RNA sequence: AGCUUGACUGUGGUGUAUCGGACCACAGUGGCCUUGACGGGUAACGGAGAAUCAGGGUUCGAUUCCGGAGAGGGAGCCUGAGAGACGGCUACCACUACCAAGGUGGGCAGCAGGCACGCAAAUUGCCCCAUGCAAAGACAGUCUGUGAGGCAGCGACGAACAGUAGCAACCCCGUCGGCCUUGCCGAUGGGGCUUGGAAUGGACGCUAUCCAAAGACAGCCGUGAGUAUCAACCGGAGGGCAAGUCUGGUGCCAGCAGCUGCGGUAAUUCCAGCUCCGAGGGCGUAUACUAACAUUGCUGCUGUUAAAACACUUGUAGUCUGCCUAC
RNA sequence: AUCCACUGCAGCGAAGGCGUUCUGCAAGUGCACGUCCGUCGAUCAAGAAUGAGAGUUCGGGGAGCAAAGAUGAUCAGACACCG
RNA sequence: AACGAGAAAUCCACAGCCUGUGGGUUCAGGGGGGAGUACUGUCGCAAGGCUGAAACUUAAAGGAAUUGACGGAAUGGCACCA
RNA sequence: GAAAUUGGACGAUGUCCAGCCACUAGAGGAAGCAAAAGUCGUAACAAGGUUGCUGUAGGUGAACCUGCAGCAGGAUCAUU
RNA sequence: GCGCGGAUAGCUCAGUCGGUAGAGCAGGGGAUUGAAAAUCCCCGUGUCCUUGGUUCGAUUCCGAGUCCGCGCACCA
RNA sequence: CACCAUGUUCAA
């Protein structure tokens, strides 16, 4: 910290960012089609010990 | 400004809106009989909760009371034409036992998948919604038709509807010609 | 204690009519000073100028510079300070330029980090802050 | 904390449709008040009702039905059964329109519409078809009127019901059950990819139907969907609180964050990408109020030290007050 | 001016408060009782009477102590503790 | 010194008989500040008493108790890094 | 039977006066609050280095100091 | 109304009278830090009003001369 | 019982 906030640096972060575009969208499930989605992964798709996995387990990163 | 017409809500959102047991009791049911969003079950979740605080009112009652004989005739009648109690379990207490599937298997969707004539329940809700099937005469299209015990041996296919004995629809008419 | 008794119902709703006065919520509601003093006459949303940018710094243990600016009022003229919600966000403010501020969560009182701050910017000449921030709008001319 | 001087009562009149200090003439000195008079305030039109509500209660009710008041502010009237009328008149005030300058006018808090004011609210539409009302008047010959009212347009206020896909074959996956030492085979079953036979709604069409006339709905044995491009979103992912110790950038900066907190070069929280969670044709935000709240406590709070027993007696209003009276 | 020791898990007073001896004046509680009255009571906004010390007012008094002030130390300062 | 009560300290002829909540009555409180402030009223010679807000600000203030640390606190041991 | 005449009432409206309320400008004075790293002290928390605090009075750069009386919420539940 | 003072890096300012240049503030880079804050190093930066003779250069010599402050003063 | 004042911000 050379130099701290000022008026000068709005937006610093967000100009910054080096703007990765999204991927190619293919279009998501609403509705019925989306609630039979969750409950496939979920109540059937299980290996019933450990209970109900959690959804968004991510693989081993840095931080382990 | 002078329309005396009455509207209403059927659904209330329940508190603690990220409970795991309510969550996922809710998305069990939901995908076991093909519903949409929450708010079907909620619907039926009111229907049921009016019907259980009505019965225990009247539980709180004699037999004999002017309410009790009109309203619980009127309850039981009413559990007993769309198929929630039998014949054996007719009265005040058995309708306690109410559960939301009482309701959801008495669901249209749920009765025209249990008669064979879909394959799937999510099938069923799209036959329904594609106007194939009649309760009776009269060609039902909303999958939560509420389907009595008299019109439940009335359902089946449209004659207006290619499943049956309808013309055919667009891409069979189209795969002839 | 609280008088029992079949008549003391005088002496109870008085008592409890004189006593209500202590709760700031109920207070503040039934004092009408609020409506006077506080900018938002009993209001949502209030349209204002920008009068002038402000860099404000952030309490302990935080060290930002909260960008605000100062707004006066169409309504009554009165000078606030609104929040600029969102990463930049004030390179769609300059001066002059009408601007519509709501309240903070928390009904006349400053959330986190601002002090003394307790409005922000919802829409800058007619167009939604978020709406410019996710570029779903452009801002006029 | 005192209020009232036609103020309160009486007698005789007046006036009125009628009782009455309603007004008058003469007499008297009354009338209300800590059970809050008089005054002040309006996040005051009132009620039916609305939202919650175990119970007790809390908050709101401009708004459709009933009552009141008003028609720019006042006031005075005529006509009439009924008006102190305003789509009646008269005058003054405040604004204002036309003018040939002598004169004439105005009244949307009716319906559309415009300017202002604002956070904030629609078409200068069609019609009397329905509901009613009025009149010298059933209908037709021979068009009663009706911005009441109806129907349309705009309308994510707010409600209800549906769709945004379904079934099966190919290829990679899991549980069960066999053969068998584990491994292999079959069976429902689930994800992503290709391929099939179908299905259907939107959208357009109809003078069929609907309609006062149209438009839309319903109907169609009229066409016709594959990236079914006819392509869902709004918020989130440390905790409360469902969901990532993922990857890049940032480096107490930018910013997030209702609260706690995150950010100081390895950010589960910022900016994004991917993934996931929640409600879903909706979701977020702000404001107000309700519940949570037994944090206004009648039910039902607390007062030694958390907020709170008057320094202490007395004492009026107020509140509360021992036992007893027929087989 | 003040009443040491006695002087205390002592007493009294509504509280503040009250301590040498003799004495004037009115009073209170408690106790004792086959005394009288016969509900006349409890708590109390308003109201009223007492209310340490400081403070003020008018007239005296002034020993001791002592705000202010003076003043010597201490201290970096010290119109603070200490004298 | 029991039961009970209490967040506990503690209370104990009460601070018990309280969610198994109601004998009667008065006063006061509603997060912390701003503030016992301003204005006004009233009493006083005055000092001031009584009465008494709001704008605004803030996520803790606070109470009892615990474990450690500290003490120019006490007691008792000790060390030629005293 | 019109204009005109006289005159009682109702009473718009103008002007003055009084009271009250609401909003508002103001030189200057004085407070409150908020904002990482400005100055002077060390008043409090331990016996906080003069135990602390209450009421009042006086003094003082500022915290504060001192007097009188009280309190322990004290650093004493305790000595013919 | 007559008469007196100085403009020096982006700002506050001491300048060898008649040899031509400097500090803090101001930004960056480094050292320090876990990151800062204070600190220490390194790097920026100036026709000194407009001008005349110009001693050798006029910033320092004089006079006109923006801008901004101030004292002197008439009597009976 | 001479005198013995102080310790920048967040972080732990």
């Amino acid at each position: 910290g050379k130099v701290h906030g000022s008026l000068a640096r709005a937006g610093k972060v967000k100009g910054q960012t080096p703007k990765v575009p999204k991927q190619e969208k293919k279009k998501e499930a609403v509705g019925r089609a989306k609630k039979r989605l969750l409950y496939n992964k979920r109540f059937i798709s299980a290996p019933v010990g450990g209970k109900r996995a959690q959804p968004n387990k991510q693989p081993a990163g840095k931080l382990g | 400004v002078r329309k005396y017409r009455n509207f209403s809500k059927v659904y209330s959102t329940p508190r603690r809106p990220f409970d795991k047991e309510r969550l996922d009791k809710e998305l069990k049911l939901c995908g076991e009989y093909g519903l949409r969003c929450k708010k079907e079950v909620w619907r039926v979740g009111a229907v049921l909760t009016k019907m259980r605080s009505a019965a225990r009112q009247l539980l709180t009652l004699e037999e004999g009371h002017l309410r009790r004989q009109i309203e619980g005739a009127a309850l039981l009648r009413r559990c007993q034409k769309y198929g929630l109690l039998d014949e054996s379990k007719l009265k005040l207490d058995y309708v306690l036992s109410l559960t939301v599937p009482d309701f959801l298997e008495r669901r249209l969707q749920t009765i025209v998948f249990k008669l064979g004539l879909a394959k799937s329940i999510h099938h069923a809700r799209v036959l329904i919604a594609q106007r194939h099937i009649r309760v009776g005469k009269q060609i039902c299209t909303s999958p939560s038709f509420l389907v009595r015990m008299d019109s439940e041996k009335h359902i089946d296919f449209a004659p207006q509807s290619p499943l049956g004995g309808g013309p055919p629809g667009r891409v069979k008419r189209k795969k002839l010609a | 204690g609280k008088p029992h008794g079949i008549r003391t119902a005088r002496k109870l709703r008085s008592h409890r009519r004189e006593q209500r006065w202590a709760d700031k919520d109920y207070n503040k509601r039934n004092l009408g000073t609020t409506l006077k003093c506080s900018p938002f006459g009993g209001t949502s949303h209030v349209k204002g100028i920008v009068l002038e940018k402000v860099g404000v710094e952030a309490k302990q243990p935080n060290s930002a510079i909260r960008k605000c600016v100062r707004v006066q009022l169409i309504k009554n003229g009165k000078k606030i300070c609104a929040f600029v919600p969102k990463d930049g966000c004030l390179n769609f403010i300059e001066e002059n330029d009408e601007v519509l501020v709501s309240g903070f969560g928390r009904s006349g009182h400053a959330v986190g980090d601002l002090p003394g701050i307790r409005f922000k910017v919802v829409k800058v000449s007619g167009v939604g802050l978020m709406a410019l921030f996710r570029e779903k709008k452009e801002k006029p001319r």
